[PDB]
RNA sequence: AAGCCAGAGGAAACUCUGGUGGAGGUCCGUAGCGGUCCUGACGUGCAAAUCGGUCGUCCGACCUGGGUAUAGGGGCGAAAG
RNA sequence: AGAUCUUGGUGGUAGUAGCAAAUAUUCAAACGAGAACUUUGAAGGCCGAAGUGGAGAAGGGUUCCAUGUGAACAGCAGUUGAACAUGGGUCAGUCGGUCCUGAGAGAUGGGCGAGCGCCGUUCCGAAGGGACGGGCGAUGGCCUCCGUUGCCCUCGGCCGAUCGAAAGGGAGUCGGGUUCAGAUCCCCGAAUCCGGAGUGGCGGAGAUGGGCGCCGCGAGGCGUCCAGUGCGGUAACGCGACCGAUCCCGGAGAAGCCGGCGGGAGCCCCGGGGAGAGUUCUCUUUUCUUUGUGAAGGGCAGGGCGCCCUGGAAUGGGUUCGCCCCGAGAGAGGGGCCCGUGCCUUGGAAAGCGUCGCGGUUCCGGCGGCGUCCGGUGAGCUCUCGCUGGCCCUUGAAAAUCCGGGGGAGAGGGUGUAAAUCUCGCGCCGGGCCGUACCCAUAUCCGCAGCAGGUCUCCAAGGUGAACAGCCUCUGGCAUGUUGGAACAAUGUAGGUAAGGGAAGUCGGCAAGCCGGAUCCGUAACUUCGGGAUAAGGAUUGGCUCUAAGGGCUGGGUCGGUCGCGGCCGGCGCCUAGCAGCCGACUUAGAACUGGUGCGGACCAGGGGAAUCCGACUGUUUAAUUAAAACAAAGCAUCGCGAAGGCCCG
């Protein structure tokens, strides 16, 4: 059956720290222990092992990513400029 | 240990002996094992890459930027901080570049840096929630926690 | 029941104090002080996470009086390294190769203009 | 300990110059030639009463011949 | 303890050693002025120092 | 608590039911650690701070041995001089 | 004569307070001058496996153990003693230290310092004293020839002395016996680790085959030439060795906490067979005790695998308690490896144990007989091993030490019963130093003491029960905690009960009392939607006799058509709604009967509700009068600082 009707991941907390703080903590308690698909096998199985460690179990590769998820927005846009930097180094 | 961004082990071929040299770096995100890096001068753009920030272009960014031209990494260590380079001058041999506390800093165009934004993320963005998560927290650090008034 | 004591006196349950029961010929349960249990080793690519196989799992000074053969495989990194991860480095040392008389080919053909 | 299977090899460790006694105990279904060299007891168990009788009339000279009983 | 070095206990020895009554014949020794030994050290009563 | 299974209702959007699972500075409560009340006992005591009952906490900012470091206007203090 | 004078001695108090925490003693006998207290026997009890049991670390230091004394001490006594006196007792290659490093400590170089010195631990040092290798040599000497040895060439960063753990890392010893007191140390017996062998101890491997010329009837022999630093499996990998330096790479050492399952053992339980006891007023084929196989090898079960080969899967499938896995190769078939602490075997029964005897060496590892058996269960408890998960802004040592691989500088013999070499089997020698007794606590330690305090761990039986709870018992232990006897006043301390009333007592329901387990119902306001919540409230509960449901193993034939009273395949048949027999757990539900309505019968075991103030919560705090509203806390906000820097020590 549905178990709870809103507080999802973060009723192990019970009633303590403040609604808002639960509620801030939910997004990102969901995405730090999410399954990420991995971008080398395939296999959904890339999940977080170290804050900003994120391991593959089946083709054993570590990358460096996020805290809680397994990239970061910044990093995203950053990849994405430095790639419009090297196209412009050359011509 | 005490530290927000990860690690990266690189091994690196030493060239006047036959020996492997191990390098502990700080991990630019989006780096991952099994990868390629390339330090010097004629080392291309690319996340992980550890090329001089004279030999850059006007707006690139970088993770583990000197301070001194010739030292290590000294400046945006921290997990998910970064420099950014504004602007050269051939005369002179100068780079100006933009540190994560906003401050505009002029360094040698020999300073060297890590291609990308340095792994660890938004870190601060989680609540800590709990003095037992600040314990362990600053129990990996040093002992200065519990702080009276 | 009959209850049980150390042999010796080291009085706490720490890594290097661990026993099992054994019952004597004498009719009475003893303790008898189990050695550690030994690790066959790492492959050394260092990727995969099984051990090697066809090696003796001891501690590392056994390894002084076991035999070669109990320390190693008949084969290129045996002992030392997995089949699998030694099978790539096979192809890969000869596709490169490979590749470097690709690029020599490649050159030679576009170093006949002067 | 070491035990032995077949009779001839048997012979040659009980005929060792580091071989200091045999003993011979007789159970109720066998026979059992223990000779003490200076590492090991090589035990050599007979079933058949006729075979264990022969060798014991062919044990190698200058050893001793205890018997357990 | 069980558990001794060599240097403890050769003290130990020397204490025990030395604590035992006094002859019977020191009595008869002309100009004696002595009745008992007085260093006797019990070792419920007092500890040794080390 | 999350995750997972099956079933049902719905035109859809989506919802509901029964299991499974075993989270948590989670609750009751031992050992341990502590020390609320009786302002009980004792108060030339068993004790230069203990005892009885009743109690707080009992997976954690938990309890603890040993090895180390910090020394007097100095140390150390989740702070009471 | 004074100074709360200094020192010493002595009174009254006073034969007084007191010798009252943890249930408990009694009878007979012995020794003895003497017995509440000693010892033995009988009985009644307690600790009740989280012990009042059996062993250790720290600490003590002879308290250990015999014999003797009865002065003093053991707050009564004592024939007893942890007292006194006289003797005796601690046996190691494999149990520790010793070795390694940890947090750290600490020299030298250097710097400072009036100075003893102290800063610093890689920093501002010419910090390698070693190495198989090659050469020049002295032929030191069983001068054939390999060991010496001086120098030279080449290589050589642990880049830092040293110390730092009797709980970390760390090779390898177990079974039985024995003493008044010691044993994994002695003795008996089985092993094993490290180191060594200069002349090298023995085998075995390397390694001993082909081509051609001939002899010889062929077989088998002679001469020449050529290989020969092993072999097998498609693979995983295997076999008994399996040349190899500097150098390089890697592994082991070497890893947190928590959850859930599974394998193995030990214990516990049940059914029988022995042996010995117990009860027998009656019953009870009954009740109790006991019923081994060490290390190290070999073999086989069993457990695991993120190992291999075939093959190519959707109508997706396999599979777990949970998960999870698969075209990056599922299911299936066939293999491989690791662990093997389980079983069999060598050890091994000769020993040990239980019983029944027979002799004696003041006091025999005496001798002898018989046995040391077959089974079944399990969410059981404790270890251990494995698999798979969860948690972390926490990611849970280091170094000695040992090993594998890459590479191939070199070495070795000219086909000899060969060479270099060997991590293979067996054989030979050695393992020094220190500790080792005992207590480890209501009496061997600290607390002035035989002090209700304090002091780190291991093992852990039956019943009830959710349970390592409480209560009763077995193994083991003890004598009620520094005295006893007689009485049963007051006051007390600890524990109960109390008619009718029910907080009227009191500052205040202080204290006590009520409630309480489990099952079935039933649960409000409010709320941060998680909670409140065991809300509140109600019913039931015993004993006995049954009835249901929840499982596991085997076997399902139509037949001699023939014979190796049974089978090589099939003429020969339709469990296909599944049956047959055997075995075995607790649990739940339903019913009848029955008791003076008593039944969570002891034990264990929440009083509840409505509000107000404060602190969010959990945590912490004035050891010895204050546990709180105080501190902390997450959260929020501000400040300084880009290293020639901020804050701080000196
Ligand atoms: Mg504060
Ligand atoms: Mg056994
Ligand atoms: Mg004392
Ligand atoms: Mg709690
Ligand atoms: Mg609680
Ligand atoms: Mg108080
Ligand atoms: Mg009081
Ligand atoms: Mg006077
Ligand atoms: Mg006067
Ligand atoms: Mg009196
Ligand atoms: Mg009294
Ligand atoms: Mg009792
Ligand atoms: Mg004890
Ligand atoms: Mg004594
Ligand atoms: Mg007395
Ligand atoms: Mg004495
Ligand atoms: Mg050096
Ligand atoms: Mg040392
Ligand atoms: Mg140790
Ligand atoms: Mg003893
Ligand atoms: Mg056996
Ligand atoms: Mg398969
Ligand atoms: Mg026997
Ligand atoms: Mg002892
Ligand atoms: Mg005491
Ligand atoms: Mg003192
Ligand atoms: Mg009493
Ligand atoms: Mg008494
Ligand atoms: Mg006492
Ligand atoms: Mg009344
Ligand atoms: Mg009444
Ligand atoms: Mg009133
Ligand atoms: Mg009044
Ligand atoms: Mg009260
Ligand atoms: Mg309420
Ligand atoms: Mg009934
Ligand atoms: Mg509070
Ligand atoms: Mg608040
Ligand atoms: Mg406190
Ligand atoms: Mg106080
Ligand atoms: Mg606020
Ligand atoms: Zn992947
Ligand atoms: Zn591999």
């Amino acid at each position: 059956a549905k178990r709870t009707k809103k507080v999802g991941i973060v009723g192990k907390y019970g009633t303590r720290y403040g609604a808002s703080l639960r509620k801030m903590v939910k997004k990102i308690e969901i995405s730090q222990h999410a399954k990420y698909t991995c971008s080398f096998c395939g296999k959904t199985k890339m999940k977080r092992r170290a804050v900003g460690i994120w391991h593959c179990g089946s083709c054993m590769k570590t990358v460096a990513g996020g805290a809680w998820t397994y990239n970061t927005t910044s990093a995203v846009t950053v990849k994405s400029a430095i790639r419009r930097l090297k196209e412009l180094k050359d011509q | 240990p005490g530290r927000g961004a990860p690690l990266a082990k690189v091994v690196f071929r030493d060239p006047y002996r036959f020996k492997k040299r191990t390098e502990l770096f700080i991990a630019a995100e989006g780096i991952h094992t099994g990868q390629f890096v390339y330090c010097g001068k004629k080392a291309q753009l690319n996340i992980g890459n550890v090329l001089p920030v004279g030999t850059m272009p006007e707006g690139t960014i970088v993770c583990c930027l000197e301070e001194k031209p010739g030292d290590r990494g000294k400046l945006a260590r921290a997990s998910g901080n970064y420099a950014t380079v504004i602007s050269h001058n051939p005369e002179t041999k100068k780079t100006r570049v933009k540190l994560p506390s906003g401050s505009k800093k002029v360094i040698s165009s020999a300073n060297r840096a890590v291609v990308g934004v340095v792994a660890g993320g938004g870190r601060i963005d989680k609540p800590i929630l709990k003095a037992g998560r600040a314990y362990h927290k600053y129990k990996a650090k040093r002992n200065c926690w519990p702080r009276v008034r | 029941v009959q209850r049980l004591t150390y042999r010796r006196r080291l009085s706490y349950n720490t890594a290097s104090n661990k026993t099992r029961l054994s019952r004597t010929p004498g009719n009475r349960i003893v303790y008898l002080y189990t050695k550690k249990v030994g690790k066959a080793p790492k492959s050394a690519c260092g990727v995969c996470p099984g051990r090697l196989r066809g090696v003796r799992a001891v501690r590392p000074k056994v390894l002084m009086r076991l035999s070669k053969t109990k320390k190693h495989v008949s084969r290129a990194y045996g002992g030392s390294m997995c089949a699998k991860c030694v099978r790539d480095r096979i192809k890969r040392a000869f596709l490169i190769e490979e590749q470097k008389i690709v690029v020599k080919v490649l050159k030679a053909q576009a170093q006949s203009q002067k | 300990p070491r035990k032995i299977e077949e009779i001839k090899d048997f012979l040659l460790t009980a005929r060792r110059k580091d071989a200091k006694s045999v003993k011979i105990k007789k159970n109720k279904d066998n026979v059992k030639f223990k000779v003490r060299c200076s590492r090991y007891l090589y035990t050599l168990v007979i079933t058949d009463k006729e075979k264990a009788e022969k060798l014991k009339q062919s044990l190698p000279p200058g050893l001793a011949v205890k018997e357990l009983k | 303890s069980s558990h001794k070095t060599f240097r403890i206990k050769r003290f130990l020895a020397k204490k025990q050693k030395q604590n035992r009554p006094i002859p019977q014949w020191i009595r008869m020794k002309t100009g004696n002025k002595i009745r008992y030994n007085s260093k006797r050290r019990h070792w419920r009563r007092t500890k040794l120092g080390l």
